[PDB]
């Protein structure tokens, strides 16, 4: 703080500003097509012969 | 290799016919030795000039070559260099065995083994 003799008025102090930032997000679209080609086939779980 | 089949069809699992090798009770005798050529199950095999098993080959030569005398029946398949187990004694169905060409009729198939502990014959 400024030292100021008790008689006189005092001194005026400057102050600071602001700064700003902004962002747009990204977009994501994974998808699958599920054919009978992919469903009919066996799944390791199934037994042999008669799944 | 996954791709299902859609079109309808007649589905068979194939067929099975017992391969009856033995036709008698003469005691069975088995040995084993290095193969000199590719050998299939129950194929009739000689021993080549180097002493390695080789599929029997009549008329190989000039003096007939040692491939030309049968010596046993392969008990399991093998590639060259591998050891082949093979029968040397027993009574065998002439049809179950693998035979050379031109060695077709049972008469000839027996003529290949009269002098030995192997005998080859019919099944009733």
């Amino acid at each position: 703080a400024p030292f100021v003799a008790p008689n006189v008025q005092g001194r005026v102090i400057k102050e600071s500003g602001y700064n700003t930032k902004t962002f747009k997000p990204a977009y994501v679209k994974p998808k699958h097509v599920i054919d009978p080609n992919m469903i009919i086939p066996r799944q390791p779980g199934e037994a042999l012969g008669t799944g | 290799t996954s791709l299902p089949n859609y079109l309808a069809g007649n589905g068979d699992l194939g067929s099975w016919e017992p391969t009856q090798i033995f036709a008698g009770e003469a005691d069975i005798v088995t040995e084993g030795g290095a193969a000199g050529a590719d050998i299939e199950i129950y194929q009739v095999i000689a021993k080549n000039a180097a002493g390695a098993m080789v599929p029997h080959d009549p008329t190989a030569t000039e003096v007939p070559a040692p491939q030309s005398v049968a010596i046993g029946i392969a008990a399991q398949p093998a590639k060259s260099g591998q050891n082949v187990p093979y029968y040397i004694g027993g009574v065998f169905n002439h049809a179950a065995l693998g035979w050379h060409a031109s060695l077709d009729t049972l008469a000839k198939r027996q003529a290949v083994f009269d002098r030995t502990n192997i005998h080859i014959g019919n099944l009733y």
